[PDB]
RNA sequence: GAUGGGGAAGCUCCGUUUCAAAGGCCUGAUUUUAUGCAGGCCACCAUCGAAAGGGAAUCCGGUUAAGAUUCCGGAACCUGGAUAUGGAUUCUUCACGGUAACGUAACUGAAUGUGGAGACGUCGGCGCGAGCCCUGGGAGGAGUUAUCUUUUCUUCUUAAC
RNA sequence: GCUUGUGACGGCCCGUGAAAAUCCACAGGAAGGAAUAGUUUUCAUGCCAGGUCGUACUGAUAACCGCAGCAGGUCUCCAAG
RNA sequence: UCUAAGGGUCGGGUAGUGAGGGCCUUGGUCAGACGUAGACGGCCUUGGUGUCGCUUGCUACAAUUAACGAUCAACUUAGAACUGGUACGGACAAGGGGAAUCUGACUGUCUAAUUAAAACAUAGCAUUGCGAUGGUCAGAAAGUGAUGUUGACGCAAUGUGAUUUC
């Protein structure tokens, strides 16, 4: 079930560093150590190699992304706006 | 999707072959040129 | 190797030159990952490597187009005059020939405000918020520097600070 | 809708799922239409287009990746390319989509 | 061609097949020894 | 239905990968010896060297040499093209029974070699006699 | 050290131009828990390699010993 | 219970000073220095260990024959045959695109 | 850390590739001017600095008062060079086989371009191998035996290549 | 089981963990090469040669440093029941 | 002194047709050099160790009891009787524990030889400056050197030093 009520992945830090700091570290840590889907082959085979570098286990593609998650919201919106205004350049 | 689109421009294009007009001629292999 | 754009030449001034991304690698002391991009030397029959700063979305095996008439896609570098209103660039050249000076840190970019009639000038909003006018011939990579959100994670440990700052030139631990 | 006509074809006609089966069908001259995921590698896309041009077969690019195409066809696995061998009930062959 | 239809040889049957191959190869090597022995008279 | 005799394909697997062959006999059903859809094909192992105006007579004669080969090929190991090449000059020599005899392979290769050399000297099918750069 | 199997190759090798010395070695062994039998090793000394031929038949070994060249110098045991 | 020593003068457990223990015809244990293990050569495109190629230290390749170092195919000793197949297909389709695109360009500039 | 340069009254200093004429290579009856070298090709800067990093290749047995992977005996390997015989190949000149992964005793190659190896952090468990440890039978040697113990100890090994 | 080597994996990093000599291969094809005759020293065999300097012994409560032949200090390998 | 539990490897058939491998008990033809002896060996079996069998092709419950048997091996656990104690982790090895107050968040750090902290550092916290014709510094000044393989998620200086709550 649940070995830890609240602390979660932050259980390796014990009682140290303070509750608020452990909470702040928790979300980014969960993002970082997670396994993400691959946009190129469609498999959940993408893991971080270093902060910003994400590699797919299958299809062996390395992509650049966020420090602790594959994509950032800023990058997603920049991608979408580039698409939109280049379409309007065409039109 | 955009990576695939990036490749499409340089490699063989079925849409461009269809736009060329002659289709069955190309299927029979009527146009041939040598480069390099 | 330093992270610099391609040296300016006729191909990038008028048409486009196509390179391919070979690897996306980690640079010691730098937050942003680097991209190795191989181009064909227009004069000599030999391949030339370049070390760009990877933007978010750049991936191995991708085609990167550099020049005035290259597609407005993330990863492609363009003269600022070739891009429309409101675009977002990275590694922006301050002036033609410097090979990139603005918005090089992770998660940072430069927005385009508007162009100029009288000459080839463009104005831009820098990450801090300043509004600067550079030569419209200055190049930039489309997109945002990869590795964003890095500063959001607390270090939590003097040891993590030690490992971070031993690679930099900043003196650690600090005195005075 | 495109998903609805694909569902009708899957529930009524003949289809093959996968690159090797669709290439075999194109080689044997059995296919009518090939639906190709937007996520497919560009080399495979161009090769499939060349095969379909040689076999006089229509090519439609599905909007979405392997997961989307698989779940649209109605399977629980990712599907990259579908070949339509018979569309006796559905009218997907003639529609502009 | 016909479909795969799965199925499997287990462990014991594979052991017996390997044993038969070893016995056959042992006899083949004995025959090779006989061939090496025989030609001595002819060469002498 | 386009894999037939006379079609030109590109070998993509095997020792002759990257060469251009012409299909002399397609067995879509297969056979007992090759239980897969295959094709008897004839191709060029060594392309003739590209000559120019300057080259002398002996130089041209020695640079227009072609080494052919004959092989049974799985369909999955062919990249079929849109081009056609007249196979009638060796349909009789290139057959199923030829591949069972190393000497018959040799004679059939002689036939295919002289046919391809005649076509190249006549100037036909310069793409088929052109080498792929990959 | 190399083991040679063909008797024809062994004889051609013993007639080779660089070969001067050979050795005949006698071993007492058992065949499949059987009676104590004789094994004759012929070791021809080449420039690079010593070539060993193992014969398990005493009569064949004797006849080969007769078949050896005269100029070759043989060391027994 | 027999204890051994390094036989060269390097007294340190370095990467190039690794030993094994072997029993000799004299019935004693002895150290035997072992060379570094060889690495399989890798494909020039994908980086996978290409098969049919011997695994030797770099200087040792100068001693073996050609057959040990190559396979009988284009790019035999350098690429892994799936990369070769993709290279062939890409070259062919690049040529085909050139033909079609040139025809289209000529017709377009005719009708433009 | 020199040279090229530039400083400094000077002993010398700065800098490590530049603001240097920084050196190699191919062809020629360059068809006339009659005994004077012509036409071309390619780009980069010393050197030192590790007996623990990288790195060609040797093992066993024996031998001395004191030597030993170095001597002795036997058995190998590396590098460079000259070359001959066999094999292979060739009148389809520069090999055939295998659908394929690929195979083999070989199976020509200058410029030029490119790739691999060298060549790489730390921790955890899992699998496998080697030496050692423990142990059974049998063939030997030694100890114990006041009483008991088919017993206690020990030899039965195998290098590079 | 112990020591050690090794394989396929997993974890950690805002830390992602040398270079060069050197050897091989690929692409290319300047060329050269056979019929009462050629080629191939990346197959086998055969021939020749390998200079200079270190090499004994200790490595520590007797061989080094502390004015000593000091109850001190000084890197590392093997490791039985 | 017992009891219970925890494993490995091999095991499918005869009812049934007929051939295949090997010293083929005895019996049959061809037939091997050396020192009265003479093996091995180049050929065959319906037999043998209703005509056993070591082998494939197969009908016949192939096993829904292989839910069992033959064979091999290691040390762990749990429990129950009995039994001697002035003692049973018998030597060795090996935490004293608790209730309140002050202090520093912590891990860490320097005083080699009388001063190891309440001081230094630390992640976090806030402020301030800098877009290259720039900032911080070194330097009296410079064809001023570095930071700089640097570009605001950066560089640097300040002051407070975990975190929460009141
Ligand atoms: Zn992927
Ligand atoms: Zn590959």
């Amino acid at each position: 079930a649940k070995r830890t009520k609240k602390v979660g992945i932050t259980g390796k830090y014990g009682v140290r560093y303070g509750s608020s700091l452990r909470r702040q570290v928790k979300k980014l840590e969960i993002q970082q150590h997670a396994r993400y889907d691959c946009s190129f082959c469609g498999k959940k085979t993408v893991k971080r190699g270093a902060a910003g570098i994400w590699t797919c286990s299958c299809c062996k593609k390395t992509v650049a992304g966020g420090a602790y998650t594959v994509s950032t919201a800023a990058a997603a919106t920049v991608r979408s706006t580039i698409r939109r205004l280049r379409e309007m350049v065409e039109a | 999707i955009e990576a695939a689109s990036l490749g499409k421009e340089s490699l063989f294009n079925l849409k461009t072959a269809e736009k060329t007009g002659i289709l069955n001629d190309l299927a029979k292999g009527k146009k041939r040129m040598i480069f390099t | 190797g330093a992270a610099k754009l391609r040296t300016l030449d006729y191909a990038e001034r008028h048409g486009y030159i196509r390179g391919i991304v070979k690897q996306i690698v980690h640079d010691s002391g730098r937050g942003a990952p680097l991209a190795k991009v191989v181009f064909r030397d227009p004069y000599k029959y030999r391949l030339r490597e370049e070390i760009f700063i990877a933007n978010e979305g750049v991936h191995t095996g991708q085609f990167i187009y550099a020049g005035k008439k290259a597609s407005l896609n993330v990863g492609n570098v363009l003269p600022l005059g070739s891009v429309p209103e409101g675009t977002i660039v990275s590694n922006v050249e301050e002036k033609p020939g410097d090979r990139g000076a603005l918005a090089r840190a992770s998660g940072n970019y430069v927005i385009i405000i508007g162009h100029n009639p009288d000459e080839n000038k463009t104005r831009v909003r820098l990450p801090s918020g300043a509004k600067k006018v550079i030569s419209s011939d200055a190049r930039g990579v489309i997109g945002v520097i990869a590795g964003g959100g890095r500063v959001d994670k607390p270090l939590l440990k003097a040891g993590r600070a030690f490992h971070k700052y031993r690679l930099k030139r900043n003196s650690w631990p600090k005195t005075r | 809708s495109i998903n609805q006509k694909l569902a009708l074809v899957i529930k009524s006609g003949k289809y093959t799922l996968g690159y090797k089966s669709t290439v075999k069908s194109l080689r044997q001259g059995k296919s009518k239409l090939i639906i190709i995921a937007a996520n497919t590698p560009v080399l495979r896309k161009s090769e499939l287009e060349y095969y379909a041009m040689l076999s006089k077969t229509k090519v439609y690019y599905f909007q979405g990746g392997n997961n989307e195409l698989g779940t649209a066809v109605g399977k629980l696995f990712r599907v990259g390319v579908v070949s339509i061998l018979e569309a006796g009930d559905s009218d997907i062959l003639t529609t502009l989509a | 061609n016909k479909p795969v239809k799965n199925k499997k040889k287990t462990k014991y049957q594979r052991n017996k097949a390997k044993r038969h191959e070893e016995k056959v190869k042992l006899q083949q090597e004995l025959k090779e020894l006989r061939q090496r022995v025989k030609d001595l008279e002819e060469v002498i | 239905k386009f894999l037939k005799a006379g079609k030109v394909a590109v070998v993509v697997r095997g020792r002759y990968a990257g060469k251009k062959v012409v299909i002399v006999k397609p067995h879509d059903e297969g056979s007992k010896s090759h239980p897969f859809g295959h094709a008897l094909v004839a191709g060029i192992e060594r392309y003739p060297l590209k000559v120019t105006k300057k080259h002398g007579a002996k130089k041209v004669a020695k640079r227009t040499k072609i080494k052919p080969f004959i092989k049974v090929v799985n369909y999955n190991h062919l990249l079929p093209t849109r081009y056609t090449l007249d196979v009638e000059a060796f349909k009789s020599v290139v057959s199923t029974e030829t591949f069972e005899q190393p000497s018959q392979r040799e004679e059939a290769k002689k036939v295919v070699k002289k046919a391809f050399e005649e076509r190249h000297q006549a100037g036909k099918n310069q793409w088929f006699f052109s080498k792929l750069r990959f | 050290a190399r083991e040679i199997t063909d008797i024809k190759q062994f004889l051609e090798l013993t007639r080779r131009a660089d070969v001067k010395t050979a050795t005949v070695k006698i071993n007492k062994k058992l065949n499949k828990a059987g009676k104590p039998f004789r094994q004759t090793k012929f070791k021809v000394r080449g420039s690079s390699s010593l070539y060993t031929l193992v014969i398990n038949d005493a009569g064949k070994a004797k006849k080969l010993i007769q078949s050896l060249p005269p100029t070759l110098k043989v060391n027994r045991l | 219970a027999q204890r051994v020593t390094f036989r060269r003068r390097n007294p340190y457990n370095t990467r190039s000073n690794k030993i094994k223990v072997v029993k000799t015809p004299g019935g004693i244990l002895r150290a035997q220095h072992v060379k570094k293990l060889a690495t399989r050569p890798k494909c020039g495109d994908c980086g996978s260990a290409l098969q049919g190629i011997s695994t030797l230290r770099p200087r040792q390749y100068a001693t073996v024959s050609k057959t040990h170092k190559t396979v009988s195919r284009a790019y035999g000793g350098s690429r892994c045959a799936n990369c070769v197949k993709e290279r062939i297909i890409r070259a062919f389709l690049i040529e085909e695109q050139k033909i079609v695109k040139k025809v289209v360009k000529e017709q377009t500039e005719a009708a433009k």
